[PDB]
């Protein structure tokens, strides 16, 4: 049944949570979740998205381990305290993506996989833009909320 | 370590000479700016053998005194059978601070034996008479109070603070 | 906030860069960096640091603790820094590098469906559009960018910098599919600015380096020997070092000129220091005064007072490497001109470099000395004469190298491509037209003890030859 | 639509200052991110766009994907130094609004002081803001409306502010600047470029070695371009009061606190400016 | 803010509307001649004229086939009678979107300033002393009404206190250089 | 019953003795003033997550709390904001456990582990429709208390 | 594996000597650095009845007792009534952390029997009369740790650690 | 028109006699009213001696020296060395003004030629070391307000004045 | 040593007969080198005249006069009554900095009475009036600098640039 956008962070930032196996990692995932959704704000929502996407340095396993996240529960997210954290946050969007059904499953790894859907993923976020900023903020809001409260500073 | 004087405000003249310290130095803990006789001394929980008033001790907690304390001793010939405390200044009162709480003070306190002869009644003595202020505003706030009518056209302006300020219980006995 | 102290320096063949790694660019010319001055001040600092005290207590301390350290001078995440660095030089107005017209209409043709390289070269005094696909072309440009002979010589016969070139002068072209000539137009003039600006190299370069304090960060603990310290380690840096890249070969380096303090509460000793080194007579003289200042640090009526704290950390010399000056392998010697100087040292330094083939003279034994001291090599036995524990005829053990089996410290011997030449070269003079380079040799946390004066043999046999 | 996307590099060098900066640098990033799925066959097959170029050269055959990142550092150099040479200063509409607010500020009877200052060195304002951080890292203070950058009243009043409180103790600044229980005497607007000389942006580089490291064995330069505020461009910022007093302080202020830096960095000598011109119009 | 190409005279920024916030301006205009015996329908025409339209975005003072707004709304848009005269009385053009995208577009077209507190010691920043602040842009245009009973004072207080009020200071932050704001009255100059 | 403003009165008996720097104590009465208008207006749920963000229950405030439930000396210890806030969360959790809404059992375990954490946080979702309606006199009393008797900085 | 012993703070005089050496080494990681005692090993669940003061095995996970973990044996004379255990050192809930941890450890618990005779009825209990925190600070924070009244010169901090630090679980029975 | 003077107030002494009156004629517009220093100028672009104390323009705008308004003429033996500006008491560069001014000022200011033979390598400086404040104040102070040890109590208020209020530059040399 | 000639710019003639070594040597501080005027001095707390028109001290920090830093002496007539002074070489602000001075100077700025007799009603004036522009180029430009209209042509830019770079604070008394 629909969740609002406080239990879709709680379910997000807890599938997170654990896959984050380093503790330096969810440092940097809370510094991320700290201000990416100031910068979602100022310089739009698929300008720091498609940041998020390179940040998170895919084209490795980093990829497959992230997809394997949305089902397994018992995956890892693999790479440098930086990578893994621009990884998680990027699993936070797709996550609210595809559970308000903005955009499907299959597309978003596809395009995530592929140089190809890339280019349209641009342009279908460009069509549904409106639906998407009008509340992924307070979803975010939340996530940075979940963020500073179940991790600390250095 | 500090040392601080501290005196009863009776109805009578019983508190011009026993102590020997008027000012000492640069600092008073009781100031006067236009406002009033700040951090005011009300020991609380005694009383007052009336005759030349020597502060009784009582565990009633309605009965108080109300008296100045400035940096003073006692010139150390009393105490012979009275009371003098040190505490860390955290357990000690005022009234409308002004001053610097020195993190140790030690105080000295008129005092007279729980008169075990017969009781002691504090019945409430408040100070009115007017006149009484101004016997104390010559007998106490000149001399030890270095700084009445120098600057102070304010004179009666905090005057009226003592019947407003100091009241106690006094034995009437 | 008032002036500390102000040092005319003057840096010998500095090689600079910004965002593109050349001195000058189409927008500004930055020939000294404020940004290079700080951190090789900091370097410097945690070098000289760790020389002291491993002086005095045999011990060595990581980076990151000495500067957590000096926090209060030098400034970190945590506090803002006390001192404020300052560069002016002459010639600080517009100095962009302009490209006014290059004619390559014809190379263009020359590269009409084609995948092939284009190499340029400086061929006396005209520069040619060497295709490698069998064509050349005397291409013609004009700029305010005015390359003497003597500069283009420089890089010609110095075989570093004719190395740092190979990425400066060749582009691959691939225009089989097909290609527009306003395209290959900007390709062609990128590439001709970033092979222009690689020959800016100016000489002479002579900058003010103003030091500000904040006197709020006033002596709260230890700040004044702290700073004291600090301003020790600049005079080091500038004695033994020198900005832009290439300093391990000689470019760059720094001279002092004048040093007018204003505060000599602080400044007194180092202000003497420093004017020390305003006229040197002769070799051994600027030896003896390298010595002196080296051991003010570690034996003067003052050395220390503040490494009784325990903010620091010893390094794990299974994981951590340090450099600290050695202050016995110093060799000097009279040079009497530069340019020639630099172009040898790539003698001295290389593997078959006649100036080394004639030191050692051996295989496997020379690649050694050059994979320990001299920076990162490109290898292809040898690890023999780097064990930890194995037969020392040449004592080059690295601390933790083991036969057959890699380690950190194995690693990045062999593997790790940024790593600073513990040999390094140093070129200074004193206003009177004579000129003494300074070689000498750092001493890393990884060698597990070396023979000093073997070494300091090889050094010397080095710094006689190299001339 | 993807068309604007592919088409905006043309813009920026074509519509040179008369673009949107800051969503032109925002789009310009989506490129930058996508970069090895922009140039998969996806260059609008123009002629006068960056992005093919970036097929006609060859860095590395060895590996695609190296081939991919040495084009995309080379790209962001290369749009750096676009934004650099093609967005100019243009500072008719920016000397039309201080003189009309100045007007405003007549009628409302207040004493303004228009206060020039010129940057010396490289400035840095407004490091951490949002514009070419999608690209670069860093950012400049930027004004999306009047498409410039800016130095942010509340930056020069805290910097003056601060000066204060250390020449006069934290209560004359109290007395002046107010507190939580006065407002303050002084308003300050913020700062915009007025006259350059050539270029209004910069690019730069800041490569950290050490910073954060343990050892020599862990250390490695990473380049940092960025884009500053070339020198020798000129703000111009207000100053209004209604009392007489504070003309006092802030007057000796002003050429004093302006040559210690006025933005990022200023510790290393980059935010340096100029104290170029001074004037004050007393009301009544 | 603007991204538009296929338009002759480039623009930085432009003025963005809805139907709902014109349908407030009309319902406070037919409200208040109602009660007040004073019409306005010089603004009330202009108004409806562009409320014909609604259901599609729509330019004013301008051809503008499409355009980004923000960075990140592409929308399409259709001209007007250009009949339709400057509201605005300027030389910018003016969009009217759609309510379901305009309010996007508007929520995302303020400015979120970031201001910070300084350790005066340490000269960094305090902790906790990081906050952002929501602007609106210059020029920005808001529309109130005025009302008064009747009244001799009233009457002197329309007549001329009302003429020489044209500048003020809105809302917080005036020592920043916030808040200023002109008044035009639709009386005075529509 | 009223029995609600005898639980605010233990409970801010608790935070007023483990507050012990007037600050902490000063900042308690300012986060007092505030949270319960915020939860009034924007719900239990977002304000509960703004409170335990700025509690920032590492591993030590979370034991002194644990701590402040049974021993009467135990001390909160941190920034004056930082304490502030989590006596208030020491608040509403003493409110949830004396209710009964959820067993001190759970509520143990879960301020020890982070892993249960979030569990105490979905449990406290799915019930913010009670929470929000039960807590409103508690909380209205904490701030009468507060504004009663600690000092207005 | 380094051995770290386990004991906690008791008000019966069970305190004194529960490990025959006092360090046996030169290491440990409850420290005492004129910042109270650091990293407090906390363990729930376990109650203690200060006669013959040993923690019960509870299920109840409100019943928490937090001791010091010194470095130290069962002197191998308190062995049967002890459970071994070797773990990563992170598995602990360790309290003001300063640094890092051996992540290898073995501990023996003061362990009385499961009082399958009774029903563990459980009893909190806190600490006050500083007196109390006074003797045992001498009972075991001198032949434990020498850096007492030797190298701490504002013990009084540790005092009121002590005192506000420590509370647990007992079972009157 | 209406004569004062300005004392300059580094940490050391120029000033035991070098004035003539002491409270000159009508006021010290530099007023003590438990509110510490208010009307102290500021002089901009000059600077003072450690001995031989006087002002010197130092042309640099980074400096500066901060005093007093006193009323009245020093000695009628000098003033061919001190400055005399009739100034309408707009220009001023007061702090802290806590009242109002005759709106037409005499000032005269110790002044000196600057230095013709070495440079001028200005110090900025504190005031602070509370027995160069304490004397002072028993120079100046005391000796300038005798409204001081007759009423003023909050000296207290104005001793933090002092000391953090009152700096100034100085020669070194 | 390298002494110096500060002549300010002002509106009206009294830059006719004021030197005798207007010549000085190879490097000026003031510069016109192709870029407009460089290196120009700006002073605080000065206003000029225009009879007799020197500097007159004042304390109004915002008064200011701005001008040229050129090699020369005070006519040999003056220096009697002149400002002769010797600073570090950074002491001094130096609008449009191009390079470094020389590490120490000699400045001989005019420094008239302070015009005890008047009052000080300072008022602010610019460069404007064409004319007045080019006369004074033709005197001081033309005269002190070998470069204008010998080196350069294009200084109609330093012609349009004088007109707002320069300005000072005047009294017109």
């Amino acid at each position: 049944l629909y969740e609002e956008d406080y239990k879709l962070a709680l379910e997000a930032f807890k599938k997170v949570f654990n896959a984050l196996t380093h503790y330096g990692a969810k440092q940097a995932f809370r510094s991320r979740a700290r201000d990416l959704v100031e910068e979602i704000y100022n310089s739009g929502f698929i300008p720091t998205f498609f940041y998020i996407i390179s940040k998170a340095e895919l084209n490795s396993d980093s990829l497959d381990s992230l997809i394997s996240l949305f089902s397994s529960d018992n995956a890892i997210l693999r790479g440098s305290d930086e990578n893994v954290s621009y990884s998680a946050y990027l699993f936070i969007i797709l996550y609210y993506l595809i559970k308000r059904g903005i955009i499907e499953q299959k597309f978003l790894i596809q395009a995530l996989r592929c140089e190809k859907t890339r280019l349209d993923l641009i342009d279908k976020l460009y069509n549904l833009a409106p639906i998407i900023s009008a509340k992924i903020r307070t979803y975010l809001l939340a996530i940075k909320r979940l963020s500073e409260a179940l991790i600390e500073a250095r | 370590s500090t040392q601080r004087e501290y005196v009863f405000i009776p109805i009578t003249n019983s508190i011009t000479i026993d102590v020997k310290i008027t000012i000492g130095g640069s600092d008073h803990i009781t100031n006067i700016d236009e406002r009033g006789i700040h951090n005011v001394l009300v020991i609380t929980g005694y009383a007052v053998d009336e005759k030349n008033g020597r502060l009784v001790p009582t565990l009633d907690p309605c009965d108080y005194v109300k008296g100045i304390l400035v940096a003073g001793t006692p010139q150390q010939a009393q105490s012979n059978d009275f009371l003098t405390l040190k505490l860390p200044a955290n357990k000690l009162y005022l009234i409308r601070k002004k001053g610097n709480i020195s993190d140790d003070l030690k105080i000295y306190i008129p005092y007279s034996s729980p008169d075990a002869r017969n009781s002691m009644k504090t019945k409430p003595v408040s100070i009115s008479d007017d006149t009484i202020v101004n016997n104390i505003i010559k007998e106490v706030f000149d001399k030890i109070y270095n700084i009445t009518q120098k600057e102070k056209v304010k004179i009666e302006k905090v005057k009226e603070d003592i019947k407003e300020l100091f009241s106690y219980y006094a034995l009437e006995q | 906030e008032e002036l500390l102290m102000s040092l005319k320096l003057k840096a010998l063949y500095p090689l600079t860069g910004g965002y593109n790694r050349h001195s000058i660019n189409p927008f500004y010319e930055e020939l000294v960096r404020p940004t290079e001055i700080k951190g090789l001040w900091r370097w410097w600092n945690r070098v000289l640091f760790n020389t002291l005290a491993y002086s005095t207590k045999g011990k060595l301390y990581t980076y990151e603790s000495i500067d957590r350290l000096f926090e209060d001078v030098f400034g970190s995440e945590n506090k803002k820094s006390a001192v404020r660095l300052e560069v002016i030089t002459d010639e600080g107005n517009d100095n962009r590098f302009e490209l006014s017209y290059v004619e390559l209409d014809k190379v263009i043709d020359c590269l009409r469906n084609y995948k092939r390289k284009v190499s340029l070269d400086f061929i006396d005094n005209t520069l040619i559009a060497e295709i490698e696909g069998s064509t050349k072309i005397p291409i013609s440009f004009k700029s305010n960018l005015d390359i003497d002979k003597i500069i283009k010589d420089l890089v010609h016969n110095n075989k570093l910098l004719s190395f740092e070139l190979l990425g400066f002068k060749s582009v691959e072209i691939d225009a089989t599919k097909i290609s527009d000539k306003k395209i290959l137009k900007e390709i062609l003039r990128d590439l001709i600015t970033n092979y222009l600006e690689y020959f800016n190299i100016k000489q002479e370069v002579t900058f003010t380096l103003n030091i500000y304090l904040d006197k709020s960060r006033e002596h709260k603990q230890n700040f004044e020997d702290k700073l004291k310290f600090a301003l020790y380690s600049l005079l080091v840096f500038i004695l033994l070092g020198g900005i832009g890249r290439k300093t391990s070969r000689g470019f760059g380096s720094l001279s002092i000129i004048d040093v007018k303090c204003y505060d000599n509460s602080i400044c007194k000793k180092i202000e003497d220091l420093a004017k020390n080194f305003l006229k040197i007579s002769s070799g051994n003289e600027l030896k003896s005064k390298i010595e002196s200042i080296l051991d003010c640090i570690k034996n003067s009526c003052i050395d220390t007072l503040y490494i009784e704290n325990n903010i620091l950390s010893e390094i794990d010399p299974k994981k951590n490497v340090v450099y600290f000056i050695n202050s016995d392998l110093f060799e000097v010697k009279r040079i009497n001109d530069k340019e020639k100087v630099l172009a040898n040292i790539y003698k001295a330094v290389s593997s078959e470099g006649c100036c080394i083939k004639s030191i050692i003279t051996d295989k496997y034994v020379r690649k050694s000395f050059l994979i320990a001291f001299g920076g990162y090599r490109k290898v292809e036995f040898i690890k023999n004469y780097l064990c930890e524990t194995c037969e020392t005829v040449s004592s080059f053990n690295i601390v933790d190298f083991l036969l057959s089996e890699g380690s950190f410290m194995s690693d990045y011997i062999l593997q790790y491509e940024h790593r600073n030449s513990l040999l390094r070269f140093k070129l200074i003079s004193d206003n009177s037209n004579n000129s003494y380079l300074i070689g000498y040799i750092l001493h890393s946390s990884y060698f597990k003890k070396i023979d000093i004066k073997y070494v300091r043999c090889i050094l010397e046999k080095l710094t006689y030859c190299v001339i | 639509a993807i068309d604007f996307l592919v088409n905006i590099l043309e813009l920026i060098k074509e519509k040179q200052c008369n673009i949107n900066l800051f969503s032109a640098i925002s789009l310009t990033s989506i490129v930058y991110n996508n970069f090895g799925e922009f140039l998969s066959n996806n260059q609008s097959y123009s002629t006068n766009n960056p992005l093919l170029k970036y097929h006609i050269i060859i860095l590395n055959d060895k590996n695609k994907t190296k081939d991919v990142e040495e084009k995309r550092n080379i790209f962001k150099r290369e749009v750096a130094e676009l934004i650099s040479r093609n967005f100019k200063l243009d500072g008719e509409k920016v000397r039309n609004y201080f003189d009309s607010l100045k007007e405003v500020l007549k009628s409302l009877k207040y004493t303004i002081v228009d206060v020039e200052i010129t940057t010396r060195t490289r400035a840095l304002i407004g490091v951490s803001t949002s514009l070419g951080k999608l690209i670069f890292g860093s950012g400049i203070s930027f004004d999306p409306y009047m498409n410039l950058p800016y130095i942010p009243a509340s930056e020069i009043k805290g910097i003056v502010r601060s000066y204060i409180e250390g020449k006069l103790g934290e209560q004359e600044a109290e007395e002046i600047f107010g507190n939580e229980e006065r407002e303050g005497n002084v308003n300050f607007t913020d700062a915009y470029p007025t006259r350059s000389k050539d270029f209004l942006f910069v690019p730069d580089v800041i490569t950290p070695h050490y910073n954060g490291k343990k050892s020599e064995a862990d250390a490695e330069p990473r380049p940092v371009i960025h884009l500053t505020i070339a020198p020798k461009v000129t703000f111009r910022f207000l100053i209004y009061y209604k009392r007489e007093d504070v003309g006092k302080p802030i007057c000796d202020s002003m050429p004093i606190i302006l040559i210690r830096g006025l933005g990022a960095r200023s510790s290393v000598g980059y935010s340096l400016f100029e104290l170029r011109k001074i004037e004050v119009i007393k009301a009544a | 803010r603007i991204i538009e190409i296929d338009s002759a005279k480039p623009y930085v920024w432009v003025y963005v509307t809805t139907y709902e916030l014109l349908k407030k301006v009309k319902l406070y205009l037919d409200s208040i001649s109602q009660l007040s015996n004073a019409s306005f329908s010089n603004l009330k025409n202009k108004i409806d004229t562009i409320l014909a339209k609604e259901g599609k975005n729509i330019t004013l003072d301008s051809d503008l086939k499409s355009a980004i707004l923000n960075e990140d709304f592409y929308v399409e848009l259709e001209a007007l009678n250009n009949k339709i005269p400057s509201i605005i009385n300027a030389g910018v053009p003016l969009l009217v979107l759609e309510d379901s995208i305009g309010r996007e577009v508007i929520n995302r077209s303020l400015i979120r300033v970031r201001r910070i507190r300084i350790d005066r010691d340490k000269k960094v920043v305090e902790t906790g002393g990081l906050w952002s602040e929501e602007y609106v842009p210059m020029k920005t245009i808001f529309f109130s009404v005025l009302l008064g009973k009747e009244s001799k004072e009233s009457a002197i207080f329309a007549s001329c206190i009302l003429r020489n009020l044209r500048y003020v200071i809105l809302g917080g932050k005036e020592t920043i250089g916030k808040g200023i704001v002109e008044l035009r009255w639709v009386k005075d100059v529509i």
